[PDB]
């Protein structure tokens, strides 16, 4: 079906995918946030809580240690705002428009909660909050940082220390070099060095 | 995550091709969000991770893009030397320095609400993640992208707005986190970039372990983007990736365990090299193979076969096993959907491998296997096990060649004995029940975001979405699937959106929906 939210035409195809037709990027990115919230508001809320370390407010003590890790390694709102302030002014404005679109749905849903707030909000007995551009950065960080963050250096130190104390240093060093190599020159690569 | 880009000379149609397969798990609502974006000079269709104001898997008017996790070295742990008189002080560049202190309050739902308080610490290097009080040490964590995550968002938005290689490469140069980016355009070009900000480390330290934090071993800036692995129109005519190493001399310190001689990207290499020119149907066949392959077969099944053949005159059961192993297509698949893997010998091979890995390492690494099993039996490859069993050079002599051969044989006899006892002597009786999965309520961020789905589907070593894109002269064309469905809404009364899980059947049955780009096609979909 085709619909008009403000000055943006939204065409939803047979799988429900929204196709947004806007006259400029400011309108487009507001509609982008809006349709995402229409479709996924509870998921967005919980992903944001994940980054903020406030899941235990909803799901209890089982998520306290996860909340603690998220706050330990995370950023304050002011720190994220300082990040946004360093972007190109147009980019920052579009992230703000995206948050304004999510917020537009939040406001609509909280005014008509029995029809537009999803079952999880009713079952867990809380309301979604409005969004700022800093919250959009939190959505990015909660998932993308997972693929970058690891403590394997600490695991490796423990492997080496535990091998040393049982086998001695000379043998432990050789074993570790086979476990965690410096460079396996036979590892398959996506490009060859002549292609650089 | 896997990806392929195919240049014009390797494509049947002469058009560049792109394939995406991000592996972010399987949840309902899904981890991805599909959309079409259209404003003047900006037309783009595809998906991104939930909440992202940009497309990561898809195409604009000019170019297609995708990404896989880079596994580049962007996190370092610093070992801080603490003041024995004050554990909140660490030594750095000649003086005791004070940690930054932060008190955080956590409200916990009982049951009523509880208020917990914890204190968190920062050093010059970053957040304190661990304490070894017994050694007067604190461990802090440095990310090369600390404070530049918003710049990475901007770089991805610029990639969406880009119209050519130069603009895309400019965006790539601004991205600060470790990803592989893949590009294909309507002019026939393809391009690969290992993006991220990679620090210049001290040459006095072993980068597999934590760095002393006393000030003599600090990062010395970041290397230029021109030093990141990258290629435009590589001579081979294509790029494939399944999180493997970018280039021969590119290192990633503590996480080298994912970039060894035995690596799962071999499934994609094998499939592309087995073919001449390819089309999207070929790319889908390669995805199918990778999704169902028993990955240890590539290097370990020839070794097993060769060993059994040396002794099949002695053991009359070995000739049969060799015949069954040779005819097996190396997949754990269920083509007739009868709920059992089609090749009985795959059950034998699974058990053989489990037995072999245990015999190889239990008597030396058993005591550290809580840390090493995840290395030696890694999902991307078992390089050390292969080197030991094949007699190739290793730093430590884990097993003599004679001992390695005895392991292969003993593992065979034990696996076959168990199958004969419990199933019988014909391989068809060994067929194992398929492993299934559901699109559940908890993603890799490890907190619930919904109620999931109970629909069971065969397990596939496969992207959470797939796009297949051909950059034709007119426009991007192709097909995709984005399970479980577009819309995560469940009504208060329990009614699921009609689009909550209407792509699960497509996903499970290797069917796809058309990639829509022309507005005239969008209105009739
Ligand atoms: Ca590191
Ligand atoms: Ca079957």
């Amino acid at each position: 079906d085709q619909k008009k939210v403000e000055n943006v035409t939204i065409i939803r195809d047979s799988y429900g995918v929204p196709h947004l037709y806007a006259k400029n990027k400011k309108d487009l990115y507001k509609a982008y946030g809006y349709v995402m919230a229409q479709d996924r508001l509870f998921q967005l809320e919980m992903f944001r809580r994940g980054n903020e370390g406030t899941v235990s407010e909803i799901f209890g003590e089982e998520y306290v240690t996860k909340d603690e890790q998220s706050r330990r390694d995370g950023y304050s709102d002011q720190e994220i705002q300082t990040m946004l302030n360093g972007l190109d002014r147009e980019t920052k404005q579009l992230i703000e428009q995206f948050a304004e679109g999510i917020t537009a749905y939040v406001n609509e849903a909280v005014k008509a909660p029995d029809q537009k707030l999803s079952k999880e909000f009713h079952d867990y007995g809380f309301l979604p909050r409005k969004w700022k551009a800093t919250d959009v950065v939190r959505l990015y960080m909660v998932s993308m940082t997972y693929f970058m963050d690891n403590h394997q250096e600490l695991k490796n130190a423990e492997i080496l220390a535990r091998l040393e104390r049982t086998y001695g240093k000379e043998k432990a060093v050789k074993m570790f070099d086979d476990l965690v190599w410096k460079n396996d020159l036979e590892a398959p690569t996506s490009i060859q060095p002549d292609d650089q | 995550s896997n990806a392929m880009i195919i240049g014009a000379k390797k494509s049947k149609s002469g058009n560049a091709l792109l394939f995406s397969g991000p592996q972010v798990g399987f949840v309902a609502p899904g981890f991805l969000y599909e959309v079409g974006l259209h404003s003047p000079g900006f037309d783009m269709e595809g998906s991104g991770f939930i909440g992202y104001p940009f497309i990561m898997f898809g195409a604009n008017q000019h170019l297609a893009l995708t990404a896989t996790a880079g596994y580049g070295n962007v996190t370092d742990i610093f070992e801080e030397k603490l003041n024995p008189a004050n554990s909140t002080q660490y030594f750095y560049k000649g003086k005791w320095r004070n940690m930054e202190k932060r008190t955080e309050t956590f409200i916990v739902r009982g049951g009523k609400s509880k208020k917990i308080e914890e204190t968190f610490f920062h050093t010059v290097h970053g957040p304190v993640i661990s304490l070894d009080a017994a050694a007067n040490v604190a461990y802090s964590k440095s990310w090369s992208f600390r404070g530049t995550e918003a710049k990475s968002i901007q770089a991805y938005m610029k990639a969406n707005w880009a119209k050519n290689v130069k603009e895309f490469q400019q965006a790539a140069s601004e991205f600060t986190m470790s990803l592989n980016w893949y590009y294909a355009d309507k002019k026939g070009n393809i391009a690969y970039y290992h993006v991220g900000k990679y620090p210049i480390r001290s040459n006095q330290i072993d980068d597999r372990f934590p760095t002393p934090g006393t000030g003599e071993y600090e990062w010395k800036g970041f290397q230029s983007f021109a030093k990141n692995p990258q290629a435009i129109n590589p001579k081979k005519g294509y790029v494939v990736n399944w999180n493997n190493k970018p280039s021969k001399y590119w290192r990633n310190g503590e996480y080298s365990i994912v970039w060894g001689k035995d690596n799962r990207v071999q499934q994609f290499i094998n499939g592309i090299e087995a073919r001449g020119k390819v089309d999207l149907k070929d790319l889908n066949e390669i995805n199918y193979t990778a999704s169902f392959a028993q990955l240890r077969t590539h290097y370990f099944k020839p070794l097993l076969i060769k060993t059994l053949e040396k002794y099949q005159s002695e053991n009359k059961e070995y000739a049969y096993l060799v015949e069954q192993l040779r005819k097996w297509n190396n997949l754990k698949e269920d083509k007739n959907h009868d709920g059992y893997y089609d090749a009985g010998v795959a059950a034998f091979f699974d058990e053989w491998w489990n037995n072999t890995h245990d015999k190889l390492f239990n008597d030396s690494l058993g005591i550290v296997s809580d840390l090493t099993r995840e290395i030696t039996d890694h999902r991307m490859g078992a390089t050390l096990a292969y080197k030991v069993l094949s007699g190739e050079p290793t730093n430590y002599q884990w097993k003599s060649a004679a001992a390695a051969e005895k392991i292969i044989l003993e593992s065979t006899d034990e696996a076959l004995a168990k199958l004969h006892k419990e199933k019988g002597e014909e391989a068809d009786k060994w067929r194992a029940p398929i492993k299934t999965m559901t699109f559940g309520a908890k993603s890799l961020i490890a907190i619930p975001h919904g109620y999931g789905s109970k629909t069971e589907i065969i397990e596939m070593n496969r992207g959470s979405e797939n796009h297949y894109i051909e950059m034709t002269p007119k426009q991007p064309e192709g097909f995709n699937v984005t399970p479980p469905g577009q819309i995560g809404f469940i009504h208060k009364d329990g009614t699921l959106s009609e689009h909550y899980e209407d792509q699960l059947s497509l996903y499970a049955n290797w069917k796809f929906k058309p990639f829509l780009f022309d507005k005239k096609d969008v209105k009739r979909a």
